[PDB]
């Protein structure tokens, strides 16, 4: 049940992959790479939600306490990118640490967060590019989800998420180059809100401060939790890093704590533009710019925001078909096969069928859900690799650190505390859809996982 | 990587320039 995947087993399968591949990226490609899977539909639509609905300018500390769960998080990440410095996430780190039991556990609540944050990410995505188009309008009915009254589908959540696997499917290799310009596109974007938006904030907006108290703060920050969603990213890159040990660490913490500022200053700027009760809108930012009337500024934030959230579309996706193939070769889940030559078969995963499933609960699940159901998931991950970092320190002490997390016990204790606080404050429904996923994973442990390359 | 911080910095640059360029010509 526990029994775990040595470490130079981990190091032979990144070894191998990695032979072939160029080493360049150092520690700012990998600050990129962090950037660009972090700033998203997280700051750009649910700050706007979060705070006309949870906190409201308080979601400002309501950033603070969900930014501070994700730091302590993140430093135990840095610790494992550093000693086990191979192409992967969580999954891998708990079949190191804890064993197949609770590494497939989590490998299949990321299977299911991965692609609920695609359709999250496309939903946000959609509010953006049919905002930019107005000013044109499409057909009524296929503009969002399906509540009780107009809209059935949510077409552009539905077509964003085909044209990235169409993308993927391509095989086109990735230019860091390429990530260097579309991630200083998203923050440009972001600081011409911050400098444009600064000149029209009435403090009269900040006034009624925490008008539903701190319990709002509270529930504000589990909702914005999601925008700190991926720092972990900063791994794949691990088989073209030269140096990864230290550099990997650096890319994680860095890229988190520079949007964490960029986080504060935009929360302060949009509810000092806009009073919180206007704020609950598709498109928080662009509206703010358009209520103060720089109309050509909110049009070139829109066009920022369509480039620069496609790039965390792109990365969830990756990280799910990456995280297939790291589970079949363990054996937990089956094989698939497909010629790459006429006569050449290698490992395949159904990114068409892993493409179509995102598609649909991106045209049907209302943002808030989809949002909420990754937040608990993520929440589960982060607690586990906290903990990690303390049952490595434990069993296999001797390994290598060049990054190690500051104070031992407490920092990834205050991580599992922060976490665990945040994980009661999501709704009741919201463990339906997420326990009952779990229940099916550890039912296919039992009758197909113990089928697998560890058995012997 | 240089390139990629000189690629970087440039386009910040140049959309700050157009951002505050716009900016300035509104009510
Ligand atoms: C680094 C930051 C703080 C400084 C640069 C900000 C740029 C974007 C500034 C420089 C001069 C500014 C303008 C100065 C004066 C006015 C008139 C007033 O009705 C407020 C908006 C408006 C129209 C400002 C819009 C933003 C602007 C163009
Ligand atoms: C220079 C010649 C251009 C010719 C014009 C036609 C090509 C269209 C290209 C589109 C950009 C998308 C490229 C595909 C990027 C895939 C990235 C990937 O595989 O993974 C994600 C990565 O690891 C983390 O972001
Ligand atoms: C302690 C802070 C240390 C950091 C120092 C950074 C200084 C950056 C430059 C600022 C000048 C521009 C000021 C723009 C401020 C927004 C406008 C404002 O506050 O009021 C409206 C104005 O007074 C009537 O037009
Ligand atoms: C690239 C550089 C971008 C830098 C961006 C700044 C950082 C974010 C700070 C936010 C707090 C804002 C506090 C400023 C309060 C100003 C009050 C003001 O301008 O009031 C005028 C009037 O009341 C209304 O029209
Ligand atoms: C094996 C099953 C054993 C049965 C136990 C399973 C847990 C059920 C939880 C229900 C939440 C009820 C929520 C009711 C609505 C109140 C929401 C509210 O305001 O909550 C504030 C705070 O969270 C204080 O509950
Ligand atoms: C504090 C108030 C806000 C002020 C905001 C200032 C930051 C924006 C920078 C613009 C210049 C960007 C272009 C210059 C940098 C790229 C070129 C470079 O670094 O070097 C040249 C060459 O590439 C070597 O080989
Ligand atoms: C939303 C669906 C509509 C999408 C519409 C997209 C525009 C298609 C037009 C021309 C193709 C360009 C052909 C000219 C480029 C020749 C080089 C080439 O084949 O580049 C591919 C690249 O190297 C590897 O991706
Ligand atoms: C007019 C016809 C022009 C020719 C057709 C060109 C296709 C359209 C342009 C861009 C695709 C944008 C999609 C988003 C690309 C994201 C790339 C990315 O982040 O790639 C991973 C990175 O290189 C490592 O981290
Ligand atoms: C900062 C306010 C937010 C505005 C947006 C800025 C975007 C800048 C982009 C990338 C950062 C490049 C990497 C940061 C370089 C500093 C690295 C560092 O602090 O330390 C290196 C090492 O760990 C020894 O201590
Ligand atoms: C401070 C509160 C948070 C509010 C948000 C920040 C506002 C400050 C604005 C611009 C900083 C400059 C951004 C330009 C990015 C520099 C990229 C880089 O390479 O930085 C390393 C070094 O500074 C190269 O000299
Ligand atoms: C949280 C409760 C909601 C639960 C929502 C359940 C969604 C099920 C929908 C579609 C499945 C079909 C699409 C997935 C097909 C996978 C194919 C694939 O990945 O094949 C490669 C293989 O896995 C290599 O090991
Ligand atoms: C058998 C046990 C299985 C595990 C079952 C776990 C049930 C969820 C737990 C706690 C939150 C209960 C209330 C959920 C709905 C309200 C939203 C919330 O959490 O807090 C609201 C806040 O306190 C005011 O705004
Ligand atoms: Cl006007």
């Amino acid at each position: 049940l526990f029994r775990k995947k040595p470490i130079q087993l981990l190091m032979k399968e990144s070894g191998a992959k990695g032979a072939s591949l160029r080493k360049e990226l150092g520690a700012f490609d990998l600050t990129m790479l962090g950037i660009g899977a972090i700033i998203g539909t997280g700051i750009f639509v649910l700050t706007g939600v979060a705070a006309a609905e949870h906190a409201g300018p308080a979601l400002v500390l309501s950033f603070i306490l969900s930014g501070l769960a994700c730091v302590f998080a993140a430093l135990c990440y840095a610790e494992f990118a550093s000693t086990v410095p191979v192409s992967g996430s969580a999954y891998t780190y708990s079949y190191a640490t804890f064993g197949e039991l609770i590494a497939w556990i989590l490998g299949w609540d990321l299977i299911l967060e991965y692609g609920v944050a695609s359709s999250a990410v496309a939903v946000g995505w959609s509010g953006y590019f049919q905002g930019l188009l107005s000013g044109e309008l499409p057909k009524a009915l296929t503009s969002a989800y399906d509540p009780a009254k107009g809209t059935f589908i949510d077409l552009p959540a539905i077509i964003i998420v085909l044209f990235i696997t169409f993308l993927l499917n391509l095989g086109a290799k990735k230019s860091a180059r390429f990530n260097a310009v579309i991630v200083a596109i998203k923050v440009a974007v972001v600081l011409l809100f911050l400098a444009v938006g600064v000149w029209y904030v009435k403090p009269e907006n900040w006034t009624p401060f925490m008008p539903y108290g701190f319990s709002g703060v509270a529930t504000g920050a589990a909702t914005v939790f999601f925008a700190y969603i991926g720092f972990d990213a900063v791994s794949t890159a691990a088989e073209e890093v030269r140096n990864p040990q230290r550099d990997m660490p650096i890319g994680i913490i860095v890229s988190l704590l520079v949007c964490t500022l960029l986080y504060i200053a935009v929360s302060l700027v949009l509810t000092g533009i806009v009073p919180y009760e206007q704020l609950n809108v598709k498109n928080p930012v662009a509206f703010a710019l358009n209520y103060i009337h720089q109309d050509w500024v909110a049009g070139f934030i829109s066009l920022g925001a369509i480039a620069g959230i496609t790039t965390v579309l792109l990365v969830m996706m990756y990280g799910q078909t990456r995280l297939f193939y790291a589970i079949s070769r363990d054996g937990l889940l089956p094989k698939v096969f497909a010629r790459i030559s006429p006569t050449r078969q290698v490992p395949y995963v159904n990114t068409w069928l892993t493409g179509a499933a995102v598609a649909v609960f991106a045209g049907i699940i209302p943002l808030n859900k989809l949002a909420e159901l990754t937040n608990i998931g993520t929440l589960f991950a982060f607690i586990t690799v906290s903990i990690g970092v303390l049952v490595l320190r434990k069993t296999q002490p001797d390994l290598k650190r060049a990054f190690r997390v500051p104070f031992v016990p407490v920092v990834p204790i205050l991580a599992v505390l922060f976490c665990g606080y945040l994980v009661l404050q999501l709704p009741a429904m919201t463990w339906i859809g997420f326990v009952s996923w779990l229940l099916i994973g550890l039912v296919i442990y039992f009758i197909y996982g113990r089928k697998h390359s560890e058995l012997n | 990587m240089l390139g990629n911080m000189n690629v970087f910095m440039a386009v910040l640059g140049i959309i700050l320039f157009s951002g505050f360029l716009a900016a300035y010509f509104s009510h």
